[PDB]
């Protein structure tokens, strides 16, 4: 009945993989290889790199490195849905940060189990603003390191450089985020629709949410009733990366979503149009930039883009259809190319 | 072009 990429991970449940060192090595093929498994489902896939792999020697030497715009979040709201205010804090060393981190004040409170963890962040999240060492244009990554280089992934994203020379920070350059307890990311796709990578260098875990892509449009749906006076200034206020849900508003409304949580020298790949939201347990650092596959051109595509900010990531299309969709380019160009994602699909 |  059903079809062969429909039957793989039917449950769009979050898979970890477990890669040799020589399966490791070629990141594109791993890439396709974790789709065949229909890992792509659920959003969000973990990949533990092999035990004797390593991205930099030490992390020893990093108390001196200047995070320009740290941002105290200000959380606002109650029962489940909040909004969260960045409020741009004065430029800051590691140092400076980690011991802000640490303190008492702002440091991960006791607890037995990541579910008392977890009731405790979305209990405090309001209060005790925390700060974030989030986008800080930079990599930990050693020069030598070939595998899996944040840095340089070289998958199709990098046509965008090359036909261009735009240069898009974080998106196809890294950013390292230096978290502390109770800093937030909230419900959002990448720009574009793109896929990322995260590493996570050191620290305290960072505990993640994703909803799958087959049901990227039921919190859609949901988030726009919650917040109607949002959706009517924005096409896509998510993108805004304001707004945060608590895992029992969705399971009362009936949208799928799934849990994980990554410690240090793990990756989390998110895929195209997988929503996402997290936050991090105490002091840590994480490297991510986004990424693309030619499954990825057609989200692309179709991307809905924020309408209300001049800022926002736009990538041009053009490019990708040119090289990739010869066949369809003239019917895209005229806007007569209706195309519809299978989302269980490879490839 | 863009910021993330
Ligand atoms: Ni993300
Ligand atoms: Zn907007």
């Amino acid at each position: 009945m059903a079809s062969e990429s429909e039957t793989l991970n039917p449950s769009a449940r979050i898979m970890t993989f477990y890669p040799t060192m020589e399966e490791f090595r070629n990141f594109s093929r791993y890439i396709a290889y974790i789709e065949s498994q229909g890992a792509h489902r659920a959003g969000l896939a973990k990949v533990v790199p092999p035990k004797e792999w390593k991205p930099r020697a030490s992390y020893d030497d990093i108390d001196d490195l200047v995070i320009p715009a740290p941002i105290q979040q200000l959380v606002t709201g109650q029962s489940g849905l909040f909004t969260q205010y960045n409020i741009q804090k004065k430029a800051m060393t590691v140092r400076e940060f980690r011991k802000i981190a640490n303190s008492d004040k702002y440091c991960t409170p006791r607890y037995s189990e990541f579910e008392e963890l977890e009731r405790k962040y979305w209990k405090n999240l309001t209060f005790n603003p925390p700060i974030y060492g989030a986008d800080v244009n930079g990599t930990l990554y050693e020069k030598h390191v070939d595998e899996w280089n944040i840095g340089r992934l070289r998958t199709i994203l990098d046509l965008v450089e090359k036909e261009s020379g735009i240069t898009i920070e974080g998106v196809n350059t890294p950013y390292l985020y230096f978290g502390m307890w109770k800093t937030s990311f909230a419900w959002h796709t990448e720009d574009m629709d793109l896929y990322s990578i995260n590493y996570l260098h050191f620290g305290e875990p960072k505990s993640w949410y994703s909803v799958p892509p087959e049901h990227g449009k039921r919190l859609e749906r949901l988030a726009k009733g919650f917040f109607p006076g949002s959706a009517q200034s924005c096409e896509a206020f998510l993108r805004h990366k304001m707004t945060l849900i608590s895992p029992l508003m969705l399971k009362k409304y009936g949208i799928p979503f799934d849990k994980v949580t990554q410690e240090a020298g793990e990756f989390m790949i998110t895929f195209p149009y997988g929503y996402h939201a997290g936050f991090n347990h105490g002091f840590n650092c994480a490297e991510s930039t986004n990424f693309a596959t030619r499954r990825w051109i057609e989200y692309g595509k179709q991307a809905v883009l924020c309408s209300c900010r001049k800022d926002m990531v736009k990538i041009s299309m053009d490019v990708f259809v040119r090289k990739f969709q010869p066949e369809r380019y003239k019917l895209w160009k005229a806007g007569k190319d209706n195309t519809v994602i299978d989302h269980t699909l490879p490839t | 072009g863009g910021v993330k």
